[PDB]
C-alpha cells in the first residue's frame, strides 16, 4: 500500500505493513520528494497537531462540565475531590458502583489528577456554563486549523521556497505578536476579568465594558503616575472568592504567597506578564525585513570570529547550515522546550501558582512527573535528530575550519572526558551507598559517611534561609541586597522560604547531597551515549563511512569481530534505558521527600535516605499497602483500578524482554514450521495469506520491546503513584 | 501481597541483628540481576566505538597496553548476561528464604 | 512435526492456565468474586491425584498387607508432632493445586 | 534487490567468491593488480545479505561492500 | 561451457524415503530449483533438508525451493567426493534457466569472455557525502 | 559550629545512640556465663563501642539532629573550623597513592614496549622489573613534572583517528 | 626504483585505515605500474586479524 514509496510496495511480506506506518512522516526520504514540496508537506501538518491540541482541550472541559462537579468543587475546594469523566462499563458488579461512585454525582467517576480545576477557578471560571461555551470555541478554532492545512496545500495558497527561508521576519513577527501580544492579552484579561473575579465582583462579556477594573481608570496611565494601581492591595485576611479583605489594586509587586491559597498573588502575575510583552516587543524589532532598520542574522554570525584563532574561522558557515537543515533546527527546539519542561516542573512545586494547589497532594506528583518523564523524551531526541543532521544535512567543505568542524575533530577527547565524570560519580556514590547500606546492618549507625552539602545550604543562607546560620547578605540586615527590595519583594518573600510547610526551598541533608550527585550520574552518562552516537554517526574505525547506510541499519555484519548496536539509532535506544533511570531517581527523590513533609515526619527521609535498605523498607514496600489491597479476597476498595494497572505495568515490562533478549534468527526458524503445518493441514489449506508471513526485523523489535519496556515502566508508576498519596491523603 | 510483600518483612528488617547477612545479599542479588541487562540488550559495536576514545587518552600520555583492548564477543556478552542473570535472579531467593525461615514465620 | 505438534501445546496451555490466573483477577476487581476458580467457586478439583493418595494410604489392608504403615503421611493418616512442631501431615489438593500443577507443565 | 559494489582495492585473493552460498560473486580479468584479476556482481538479485563475502576480504578496508536495500521472495531466503 | 546442457526432466532420482523439508505451495506457483550430478558409484550424502540419502550410481537430479540449498550440496558433492555439478532455476510456466557455471568455469577461475559489472574505479570511502545526493537515491553509485 | 549542627559531645541523640547499642549486648550478654569465651567476645565489642563513640566526640565531629555525624567538605570552613581531617587531608593522601599507581603501570609499559615481544610481558610479568619500579615510586610529583616541564609525557598527532 | 627502500618504516595516510598516522615496516614494492604497489606489515592487528595491507605511493610518507 505505501504510494509515497514504491520499494516497499514491491515487499510480498508483512514488513511492508510494519515499515510502511514508521517511514510514513519522514518526507525526505519518500519517493519523487523535492525541497519546495517537503516545507509545504509540514506547514500543513503542522497545522494538524494544532487541531488535536484544541480539539483535546475541547473534550476535557465539555467531558467536566457535563459530568464533573465544578460548582459543588469551588464552593469547597480542599474537602470536595474533583472529577475527571464518568464511566460505563458493563462488565462491572455492584460492588465496583458502590465503591466508585465516591463522588457527589449519581454514577461511578474517575477523579482527576491534571490539575485543572485550580487553573480554571483561579482565571475567573466559577460556572459549568461557561465550559461550554469555551468548549464549542475551541473545536471551531480547530476545525479552521484543519480548514488550513488543506488551503495552504492548494495551488494557490502555497508558499515559495524563499517565504519559509526567511528568518528575520519570522523572529520580529512570533517575538513580538505570538509571545509579547499574547502576553499583553494575558494581562488584559488578569486585569478587566480574574482579579474582579476573585473580589467578588462577576465579570463577563456582558458587563466588561461598563466596569472598570480600576477606580481612577486611565487616567494615572496617560500622566504617568503608574503607582496609583499598586495603591491598596489585597489584605492577608482575604478570601479568594469573596469582597472580605479586598483591594482595588491590579499590578502590584508584593511578594510571596496568599495566605489562605497558598499561591502567588494574582496581580503579581498580571504584573509579570505585563513586562514580558514590553521585553518580547522590542526584541521582536530588532531583525531587519523590508526596510532600512535592523540587524542581519548573516552578518552576526560572521563577525563573531576571536582574532587570536581559538575557535579558526568561528561562527562562518553556520548561517547556510542552519536554515538550510531541518534536523538542526529540530534539535535546537527540543532543546530548548525540553529544558523548560523541567523548569515548569521545579517551579511550580516551589511556586504554587494556582489556588488550593498546594493541598492536593496527588495533583502536585503527577504535575511533576508528566512534564519531567517528557522532559527527558523530548531532550533524547534533540540528540537524535542532531546525530541526523551529521549524517544528511552536514557539508565539511562548506564547514572548514568553524566551530562545528572543530568539535568533530577531536572528539576523541569529549567522549574521553565524559566517560571519567560517569565513572567517578558511578565509583564513589555506589561505594558510599554501600559503605553505609553495611555498617547500618552490623548496628553501628554513627560509622557512615554523611557528608553535609555546604554549597547549596551557603545558597539558601544567600536567598533568605536563616537555619543554616551563614549569615550571608540576603541574610543580613546590614547588606544592601536586603536593603533594596525590602519595601518590594523580600517582606513577603522571607515569610515563606523560613517557613519549613512548605515546597519552597526545603531543608537539605546529606541524604539530600548523595541523590543530587547520584543525579549528576545520569545526566551525564546519559550525555555520553547520545553524543557518541552524534559525532560516531558519521564514521567509526570499526564503520568508516556510516554515512553512506543511514542513521538506522542493523549492523554490518559478524565480520571485524561484531558489529552488532553500531549505528546511531542504537545509541539513542540504549539511552531511553537511562534517560527513565535518571528520572525515576529524579522522581523517586520529589515523592518520598515531599510524602515525610506531608504525613509531618520529616525525620524518616533524613535517616534513612542515607543507606539504600531505606529506599525499600520506607518507600516502596511501606507505601505499597493500601495499593496492593485494592483487590482482596475479601473484598474491593476504589482502589482496585490502580492494582490492576499496577501489575498491568509490571507484565508490559517483562513482555518486552522478550523483544530485546530473544532475537530473530530463533523466531524465524519457528514461523517456518507453522507455515508447513498450515499448508499440510487437510482443511486449512484452502485458505493462504496474501501476504507472506515472516518474523520481525532487527530494527523494529528494538522499538518494540522498547515500547513494551517504557510504558510498563510508567503506567506502573503512576499507579504506585496516585493510590499511595491517595489512600493516605497525605 | 500475601508471598512477596508479606515474607519478605524479616528479610528487610534484618539489619541490627545475625540475619544482616541475607538482607544485603538481598539488594547485591538485585544489582548483579540489572547489571546483567547491559550484556542482553546491548550489542559489541557500541562498545567497541567507545573503547577507541579511550584508547586515545591512554595513547595521548604514552600509556597503553601492547594488548590492544576489544570488545567481549557476541557470544560471550550473551553468556556474560545469563550468568550474572541467573547468579541475581537465584541469590534473592536464597536470601528471601533463608532469613524467613530461620527467623520462624 | 515435532516442533509445529509441539508449539500448538504451550500455546493451548499458557492460555488455559495462566489465562485462568487473569479471569479471577479480573473477576475480584470488577467486584465478581463469585465467578472466579476457587474452592466456592466454579472449582476444578484434581480427581486423579486424589484418588491416588486414597489408594497408597489404603494400601496396608489389601495391596501391602504385611506392611505396618504407609510410605508417608502426605497421602492420609494422622499428624506426626517433634518438640511442638509437626513434621509432617496430610497434604490436601484443591482448585489452586490443579492450577499450578498445570502451570508447570 | 541488494546493492554489491567492489572498489579499487581489489587483489584477486577470490575468497569473497569461495565465501558466498548464492554464487553473486565472480572473478573477472584486470590490470590493476599483481594477479591480474578482479571480482564482479553480476547477479545481485539473488543477493541474500549474508556478508560472509565482506568477512573475507582482508584488505585494510573492505575491497567489497554489500549495501542492503528493498527486500524481496529471495532476499528474504524464504522458501515459501 | 561449449554449450548449456538442457534440462533432461527424468532422471533417477536418490534412494530417499521423504522428509518434511521439502517443496511448498511456493514451488508449484512460482519457482524451484533442480540440481544435476553424475557419480562413479553408489554412495551416501547428507541432504540440505532432512537426514541422509543413497545416490545412484549414473545422473541424479533433485528438486529444491532455494538456491541456497541446491549451492549448499554443490560445496559439499566437490568437496566430499570432487564432482561437478549443474543446477537450473524452473519457473511454474516451464521456462527453464542454466545458472551457477554460466560460463562453463567456476566463478573462482578466472576467463577471458567474462565482463566486469558493479566495479567502482576508486577506493572504499573516498566518495560523495550524502548531502551531495540528498533529493535522490544513492551515495555509492 | 556552622550549618545549625551541634557537636556531638553536646547532643543528646548521640548519647542516646550510645545507651542503645550497649544495652543490646547487655542483654545479648546476661544469657552467657561469666568466663566463657562468648562473654569475652561479647565485653571486648562493647569496649570497642565505648571507645569508637567517645573518640568521635574527642575529634570535634559535628552531630546533626538525628544524632550521626556529618562530613564538611569545603577547605575554607574546614580550615576556620577545626574539620581539615574529615575530607579535605585524605583528598591528598590518595591522590599520592593514586598517581603511584599511574607513575609505576606508565613506566612498566613503556620500558617493556621498547623491548622485543612486549605482548608476553604483559601476561607474564617482569617481577623483578615490577619491584624495582614499584620502590622506586615514592616522588613520582617531581618525576611528572619534570616530564611535563620536558615534554616527554604527551605525544603529539602520532595517534590514531577516525574520520 | 620507483618506490621507498626495502625494509624502511614508514607512515600511513589512508583515513579509513586502521593504521593510520601509524608506522610499518615495506615488505615489498612493486615496479609493474600497479596503483596501489607497496606492501606494509604492522606488528599491530586490525579488528579482522590481519597484520598487512598495501599501500600507495602518495598514502605513505616518512615516519614521525
Ligand atoms: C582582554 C582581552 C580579551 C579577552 C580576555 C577576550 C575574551 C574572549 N573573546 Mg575577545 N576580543 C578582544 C579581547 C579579548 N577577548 C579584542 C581586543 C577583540 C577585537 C574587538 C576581540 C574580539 C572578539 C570576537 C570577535 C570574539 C571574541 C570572543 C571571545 C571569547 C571566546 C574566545 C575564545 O578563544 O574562546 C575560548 C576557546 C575555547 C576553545 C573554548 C574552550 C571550551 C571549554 C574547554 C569547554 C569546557 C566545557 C565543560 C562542559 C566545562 C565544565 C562545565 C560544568 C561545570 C558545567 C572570550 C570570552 C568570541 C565571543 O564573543 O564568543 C563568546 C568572539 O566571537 N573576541
Ligand atoms: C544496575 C545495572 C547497571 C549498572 C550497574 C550499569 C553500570 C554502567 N553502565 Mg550501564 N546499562 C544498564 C544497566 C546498568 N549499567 C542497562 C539496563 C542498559 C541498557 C542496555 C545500560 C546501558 C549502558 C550504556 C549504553 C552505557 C552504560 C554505561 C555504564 C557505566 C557508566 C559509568 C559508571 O558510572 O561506572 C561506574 C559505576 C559502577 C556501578 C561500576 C560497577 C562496578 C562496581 C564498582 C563493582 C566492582 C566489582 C567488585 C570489586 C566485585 C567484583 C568481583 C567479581 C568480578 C567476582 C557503568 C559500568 C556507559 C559506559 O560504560 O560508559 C563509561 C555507557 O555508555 N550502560
Ligand atoms: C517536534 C517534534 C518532532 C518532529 C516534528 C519530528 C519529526 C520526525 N522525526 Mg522525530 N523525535 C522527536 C520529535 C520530533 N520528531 C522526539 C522528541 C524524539 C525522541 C523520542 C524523536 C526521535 C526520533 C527518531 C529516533 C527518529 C525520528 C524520526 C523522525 C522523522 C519521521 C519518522 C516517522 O515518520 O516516524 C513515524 C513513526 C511511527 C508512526 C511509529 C511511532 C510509534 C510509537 C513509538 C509507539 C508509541 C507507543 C504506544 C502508542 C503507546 C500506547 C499505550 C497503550 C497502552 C494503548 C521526522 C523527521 C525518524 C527519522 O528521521 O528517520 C531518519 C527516526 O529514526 N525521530
Ligand atoms: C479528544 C477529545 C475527547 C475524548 C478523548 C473523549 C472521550 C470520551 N467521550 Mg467524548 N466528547 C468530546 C471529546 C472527547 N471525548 C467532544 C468534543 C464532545 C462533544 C460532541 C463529546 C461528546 C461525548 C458524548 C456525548 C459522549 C462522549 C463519551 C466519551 C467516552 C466514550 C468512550 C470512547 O471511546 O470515547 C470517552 C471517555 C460517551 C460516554 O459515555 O462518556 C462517558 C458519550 O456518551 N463524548
Ligand atoms: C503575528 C504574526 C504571527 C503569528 C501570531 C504566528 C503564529 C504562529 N506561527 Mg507563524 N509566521 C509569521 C507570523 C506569525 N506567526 C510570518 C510573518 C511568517 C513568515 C516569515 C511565519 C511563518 C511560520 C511558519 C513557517 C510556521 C509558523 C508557525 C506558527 C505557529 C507556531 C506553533 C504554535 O502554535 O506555537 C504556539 C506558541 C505559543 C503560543 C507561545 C510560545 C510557547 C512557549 C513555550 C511559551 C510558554 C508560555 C507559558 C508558560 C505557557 C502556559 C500555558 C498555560 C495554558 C498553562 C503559530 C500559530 C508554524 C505553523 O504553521 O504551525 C501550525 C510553522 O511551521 N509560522
Ligand atoms: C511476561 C512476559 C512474557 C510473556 C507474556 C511471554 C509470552 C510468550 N512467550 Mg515468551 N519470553 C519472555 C517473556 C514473555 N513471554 C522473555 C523475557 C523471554 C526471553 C528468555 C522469552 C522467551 C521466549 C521463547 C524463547 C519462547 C517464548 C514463547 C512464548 C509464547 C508461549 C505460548 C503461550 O503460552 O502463549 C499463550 C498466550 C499467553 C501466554 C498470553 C497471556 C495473556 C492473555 C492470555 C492474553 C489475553 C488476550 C486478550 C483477551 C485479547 C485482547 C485483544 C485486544 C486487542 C482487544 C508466549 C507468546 C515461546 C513461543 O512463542 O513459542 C511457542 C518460545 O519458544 N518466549
Ligand atoms: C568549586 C569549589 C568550591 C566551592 C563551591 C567553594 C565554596 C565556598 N568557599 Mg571555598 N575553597 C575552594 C573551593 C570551593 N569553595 C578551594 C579549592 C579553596 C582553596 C583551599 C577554597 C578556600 C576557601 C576559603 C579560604 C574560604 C572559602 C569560603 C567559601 C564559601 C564562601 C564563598 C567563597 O568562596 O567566596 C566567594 C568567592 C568568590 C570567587 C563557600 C561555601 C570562605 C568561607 O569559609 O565561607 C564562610 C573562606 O573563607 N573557600
Ligand atoms: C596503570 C595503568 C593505567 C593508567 C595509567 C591509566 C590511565 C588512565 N585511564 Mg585507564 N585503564 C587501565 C589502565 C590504566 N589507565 C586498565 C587496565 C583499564 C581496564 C579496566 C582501564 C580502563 C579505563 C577506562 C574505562 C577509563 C580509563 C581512563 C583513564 C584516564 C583517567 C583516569 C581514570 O579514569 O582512571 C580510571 C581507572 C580505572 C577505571 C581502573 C584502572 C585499573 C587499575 C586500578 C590500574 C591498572 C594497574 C596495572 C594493572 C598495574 C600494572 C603495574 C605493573 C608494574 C605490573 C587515564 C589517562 C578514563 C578515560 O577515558 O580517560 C579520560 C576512562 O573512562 N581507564
Ligand atoms: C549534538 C548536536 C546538537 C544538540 C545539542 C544539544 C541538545 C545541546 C545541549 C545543550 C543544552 C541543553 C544546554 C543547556 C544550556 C543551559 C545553560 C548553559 C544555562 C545556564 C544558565 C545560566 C548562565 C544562568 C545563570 C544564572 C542566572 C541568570 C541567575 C541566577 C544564577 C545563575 C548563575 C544560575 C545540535 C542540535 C546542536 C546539532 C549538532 C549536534
Ligand atoms: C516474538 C518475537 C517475534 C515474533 C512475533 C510476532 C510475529 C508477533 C507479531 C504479530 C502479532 C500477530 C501481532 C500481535 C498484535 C499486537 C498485540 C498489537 C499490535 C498493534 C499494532 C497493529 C499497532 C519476532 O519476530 C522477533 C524478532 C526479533 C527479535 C525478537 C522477536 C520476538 O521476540
Ligand atoms: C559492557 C559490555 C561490553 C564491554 C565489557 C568489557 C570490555 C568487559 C570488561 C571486563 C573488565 C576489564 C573486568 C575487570 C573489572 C574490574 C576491574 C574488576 C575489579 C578489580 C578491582 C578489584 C581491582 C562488551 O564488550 C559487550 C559486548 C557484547 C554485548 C554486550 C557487551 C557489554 O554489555
Ligand atoms: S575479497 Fe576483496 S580483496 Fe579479495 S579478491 Fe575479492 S574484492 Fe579483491
Amino acid at each position: 500500500f505505501p504510494k509515497f514509496s514504491q520499494g516497499l510496495a514491491q515487499d510480498p511480506s508483512t514488513r511492508r505493513i510494519w515499515y510502511g506506518l514508521a517511514t510514513a512522516h519522514d518526507f525526505e526520504s519518500h519517493d519523487g520528494m523535492t525541497e519546495e514540496n517537503l516545507y509545504q508537506k509540514i506547514f500543513a501538518s503542522h497545522f494538524g497537531q494544532l487541531a488535536i491540541i484544541f480539539l483535546w482541550t475541547s473534550g476535557n472541559l465539555f467531558h467536566v462540565a457535563w459530568q464533573g462537579n465544578f460548582e459543588q468543587w469551588v464552593t469547597d475546594p480542599i474537602h470536595v475531590r474533583p472529577i475527571a469523566h464518568a464511566i460505563w462499563d458493563p462488565h462491572f458488579g455492584q460492588p465496583a458502583v458502590e465503591a466508585f461512585t465516591r463522588g457527589g454525582a449519581s454514577g461511578p467517576v474517575n477523579i482527576a489528577t491534571s490539575g485543572v480545576y485550580q487553573w480554571w477557578y483561579t482565571i475567573g471560571l466559577r460556572s459549568n456554563q461557561e465550559l461550554y461555551v469555551s468548549s464549542v470555541f475551541l473545536a471551531l478554532v480547530s476545525a479552521v486549523f484543519l480548514f488550513a492545512g488543506w488551503l495552504h496545500l492548494q495551488p494557490n495558497f502555497q508558499p515559495s521556497l524563499s517565504w519559509f527561508k526567511d528568518a528575520e521576519s519570522r523572529l520580529n513577527h512570533h517575538l513580538a505578536g505570538l509571545f509579547g501580544v499574547s502576553s499583553l492579552a494575558w494581562t488584559g484579561h488578569l486585569v478587566h476579568v480574574a482579579i474582579p473575579e476573585s473580589r467578588g465582583q462577576h465579570v463577563g462579556w456582558d458587563n466588561f465594558l461598563s466596569v472598570l477594573p480600576h477606580p481612577q481608570g486611565l487616567t494615572p496611565f496617560w500622566s504617568g503616575n503608574w503607582a496609583a494601581y499598586a495603591q491598596n492591595p489585597d489584605t492577608a485576611s482575604h478570601a479568594f472568592g469573596t469582597a472580605d479583605g479586598s483591594g482595588t489594586a491590579i499590578l502590584t509587586f508584593l511578594g510571596g504567597f496568599h495566605p489562605q491559597t497558598q499561591s502567588l498573588w494574582l496581580s503579581d502575575m498580571a504584573h509579570h506578564h505585563l513586562a514580558i510583552a514590553v521585553l518580547f516587543i522590542v526584541a521582536g524589532h530588532m531583525y531587519r525585513t523590508n526596510f532600512g532598520i535592523g540587524h542581519r542574522l548573516e552578518a552576526i554570525l560572521e563577525a563573531h570570529t576571536p582574532p587570536a584563532g581559538g575557535l579558526g574561522a568561528g561562527h562562518k558557515g553556520l548561517f547556510h547550515t542552519v536554515n538550510n537543515s531541518l534536523h538542526f533546527q529540530l534539535g535546537l527546539a527540543l532543546a530548548s522546550v525540553g529544558t523548560i519542561t523541567s523548569l515548569v516542573a521545579q517551579h511550580m512545586y516551589s511556586l504554587p501558582p494556582y489556588a488550593y494547589l498546594a493541598v492536593d497532594f496527588t495533583t502536585q506528583a503527577s504535575l511533576y512527573t508528566h512534564h519531567q518523564y517528557i522532559a527527558g523524551f523530548i531532550m533524547c531526541g534533540a540528540f537524535a535528530h542532531g546525530a541526523i543532521f551529521f549524517i544528511r544535512d552536514y557539508d565539511p567543505e562548506q564547514n572548514k575550519g568553524n566551530v562545528l568542524a572543530r568539535v568533530l575533530d577531536h572528539k576523541e577527547a569529549i567522549i574521553s572526558h565524559l566517560s571519567w565524570v560517569s565513572l567517578f560519580l558511578g565509583f564513589h556514590t555506589l561505594g558510599l551507598y554501600v559503605h553505609n547500606d553495611v555498617v547500618q546492618a552490623f548496628g553501628t549507625p554513627e560509622k557512615q559517611i554523611l557528608i553535609e552539602p555546604v554549597f547549596a545550604q551557603w545558597i539558601q543562607a544567600a536567598q533568605g534561609k536563616s537555619l543554616y546560620g551563614f549569615d550571608l547578605l540576603l541574610a543580613s540586615s546590614s547588606s544592601p541586597a536586603y536593603s533594596a527590595g525590602q519595601s518590594l519583594w523580600l517582606p513577603g518573600w522571607l515569610e515563606a522560604i523560613n517557613n519549613n510547610q512548605n515546597s519552597l526551598f526545603l531543608t537539605i541533608g546529606p541524604g539530600d547531597f548523595l541523590v543530587h550527585h547520584a543525579i549528576a550520574l545520569g545526566l551525564h552518562t546519559t550525555t555520553l551515549i547520545l553524543v557518541k552516537g552524534a559525532l560516531d554517526a558519521r564514521g567509526s574505525k570499526l564503520m568508516p563511512d556510516k554515512k553512506d547506510f543511514g542513521y538506522s541499519f542493523p549492523c554490518d555484519g559478524p565480520g571485524r569481530g561484531g558489529t552488532c548496536d553500531i549505528s546511531a539509532y542504537d545509541a539513542f535506544y540504549l539511552a531511553v534505558f537511562w534517560m527513565l533511570n535518571t528520572i525515576g531517581w529524579v522522581t523517586f527523590y520529589w515523592h518520598w521527600k515531599h510524602l515525610t513533609l506531608w504525613q509531618g515526619n520529616v525525620s524518616q527521609f533524613d535517616e534513612s535516605s542515607t543507606y539504600l535498605m531505606g529506599w525499600l523498607r520506607d518507600y516502596l514496600w511501606l507505601n505499597s499497602s493500601q495499593l496492593i489491597n485494592g483487590y482482596n479476597p475479601f473484598g474491593m476498595n476504589s482502589l482496585s483500578v490502580w492494582a490492576w494497572t499496577f501489575l498491568f505495568g509490571h507484565l508490559v515490562y517483562a513482555t518486552g524482554f522478550m523483544f530485546l533478549i530473544s532475537w530473530r534468527g530463533y523466531w524465524q526458524e519457528l514461523i517456518e514450521t507453522l507455515v508447513w503445518a498450515h499448508e499440510k493441514t487437510p482443511l486449512a489449506n484452502l485458505v493462504y495469506w496474501k501476504d507472506k508471513p515472516v518474523a520481525l526485523s532487527i530494527v523494529q523489535a528494538r522499538l518494540v520491546g522498547l515500547a513494551h519496556f517504557s510504558v510498563g515502566y510508567i503506567f506502573t508508576y503512576a499507579a504506585f503513584l496516585i493510590a499511595s498519596t491517595a489512600g493516605r491523603f497525605g | 501481597r500475601d508471598f512477596l510483600w508479606a515474607q519478605s518483612s524479616q528479610v528487610i528488617q534484618s539489619y541490627g541483628s545475625a540475619l544482616s547477612a541475607y538482607g544485603l545479599m538481598f539488594l547485591g542479588a538485585h544489582f548483579v540481576w540489572a547489571f546483567s541487562l547491559m550484556f542482553l540488550f546491548s550489542g559489541r559495536g557500541y562498545w567497541q566505538e567507545l573503547i577507541e576514545s579511550i584508547v586515545w587518552a591512554h595513547n595521548k600520555l604514552r600509556v597503553a597496553p601492547s594488548i590492544q583492548p576489544r570488545a567481549l564477543s557476541i557470544t560471550q556478552g550473551r553468556a556474560v548476561g545469563v550468568a550474572h542473570y541467573l547468579l541475581g535472579g537465584i541469590a534473592t531467593t536464597w536470601s528471601f528464604f533463608l532469613a524467613r525461615i530461620i527467623a520462624v514465620g | 512435526a515435532i516442533i509445529s505438534h509441539l508449539n500448538w501445546v504451550s500455546i493451548f496451555l499458557g492460555f488455559h492456565s495462566f489465562g485462568l490466573y487473569i479471569h479471577n483477577d479480573t473477576m475480584s476487581a470488577l467486584g465478581r468474586p463469585q465467578d472466579m476458580f476457587s474452592d466456592t467457586a466454579i472449582q476444578l478439583q484434581p480427581v486423579f491425584a486424589q484418588w491416588i493418595q486414597n489408594t497408597h494410604f489404603t494400601a496396608p489392608q489389601l495391596t501391602a498387607p504385611n506392611a505396618l504403615a504407609a510410605t508417608s503421611l502426605t497421602w492420609g493418616g494422622d499428624v506426626v508432632a517433634v518438640g511442638g512442631k509437626v513434621a509432617m501431615m496430610p497434604i490436601a489438593l484443591g482448585t489452586s493445586d490443579f492450577l499450578v500443577h498445570h502451570i508447570h507443565a | 534487490a541488494h546493492v554489491v559494489k567492489i572498489y579499487d582495492t581489489c587483489i584477486g585473493c577470490t575468497q569473497c567468491v569461495r565465501a558466498c552460498p548464492l554464487d553473486v560473486l565472480e572473478m573477472v580479468p584486470w590490470d590493476g593488480c599483481k594477479a591480474a584479476q578482479m571480482a564482479s556482481s553480476p547477479r545481485t538479485e539473488d543477493c541474500v545479505g549474508c556478508k560472509r563475502c565482506e568477512t573475507a576480504c582482508p584488505t585494510d578496508f573492505l575491497s567489497v561492500r554489500v549495501y542492503l536495500g528493498n527486500e524481496s521472495t529471495r532476499s528474504l531466503g524464504l522458501a515459501y | 561451457p561449449w554449450k548449456q546442457p538442457e534440462l533432461d526432466p527424468d532422471t533417477p532420482s536418490p534412494i530417499f524415503g521423504g522428509s518434511t523439508g521439502g517443496l511448498l505451495r511456493k514451488a508449484q506457483v512460482e519457482e524451484f530449483y533442480v540440481i544435476t550430478w553424475e557419480s562413479p558409484k553408489e554412495q551416501i550424502f547428507e541432504m540440505p533438508t532432512g537426514g541422509a540419502a543413497i545416490m545412484r550410481k549414473g545422473p541424479n537430479l533433485l528438486k529444491f525451493a532455494r538456491k541456497e540449498q541446491c549451492m549448499a550440496l554443490t560445496t559439499q558433492l566437490r568437496s566430499k567426493f570432487r564432482q561437478t555439478p549443474c543446477f537450473y532455476r524452473v519457473y511454474a510456466d516451464g521456462k527453464v534457466q542454466y545458472l551457477h557455471p554460466k560460463d562453463g568455469v567456476y566463478p573462482e577461475k578466472v576467463n577471458a569472455g567474462r565482463v566486469g559489472v558493479n566495479q567502482n574505479m576508486r577506493s572504499i570511502g573516498k566518495n560523495v557525502d550524502p548531502i551531495k545526493v540528498v533529493k535522490f537515491t544513492g551515495s555509492e553509485p | 559550629d556552622i550549618a545549625g549542627l551541634t557537636p556531638c559531645s553536646e547532643s543528646k541523640a548521640y548519647n542516646k545512640l550510645e545507651r542503645k547499642e550497649l544495652k543490646v549486648l547487655d542483654k545479648r550478654l546476661k544469657q552467657y556465663e561469666p568466663g566463657s569465651a562468648p562473654y569475652l567476645a561479647l565485653q571486648a565489642t562493647k569496649e570497642r563501642t565505648e571507645n569508637r563513640f567517645k573518640t568521635y566526640a574527642k575529634q570535634g565531629l559535628l552531630c546533626g539532629n538525628d544524632g550521626l555525624p556529618h562530613l564538611i567538605s569545603d577547605p575554607g570552613l574546614a580550615l576556620r573550623f577545626n574539620h581539615a581531617g574529615e575530607v579535605f587531608i585524605p583528598t591528598f593522601g590518595f591522590l599520592y597513592v593514586a598517581g603511584y599507581i599511574g607513575h609505576v603501570g606508565r613506566q612498566y609499559i613503556i620500558l617493556s614496549k621498547e623491548d622485543a615481544k612486549p605482548t608476553d610481558k604483559e601476561i607474564i610479568l617482569d617481577v623483578p622489573l615490577a619491584l624495582k619500579l614499584a620502590f622506586q615510586g615514592w616522588a613520582w610529583p617531581l618525576a611528572s613534572i619534570q616530564e611535563l616541564r620536558n615534554g616527554s609525557l604527551l605525544e603529539k598527532d602520532e595517534n590514531i583517528t577516525v574520520s | 626504483e620507483i618506490g621507498p627502500k626495502r625494509g624502511s618504516l614508514v607512515k600511513v595516510l589512508r583515513p579509513e585505515s586502521y593504521w593510520y598516522n601509524q608506522v610499518g615496516k615495506v615488505v615489498s614494492v612493486d615496479q609493474s605500474g600497479i596503483r596501489y604497489p607497496v606492501v606494509v606489515r604492522f606488528e599491530n592487528q586490525n579488528y579482522a586479524g590481519v597484520s598487512t595491507n598495501n599501500y600507495a605511493l602518495d598514502e605513505i610518507e616518512e615516519v614521525k
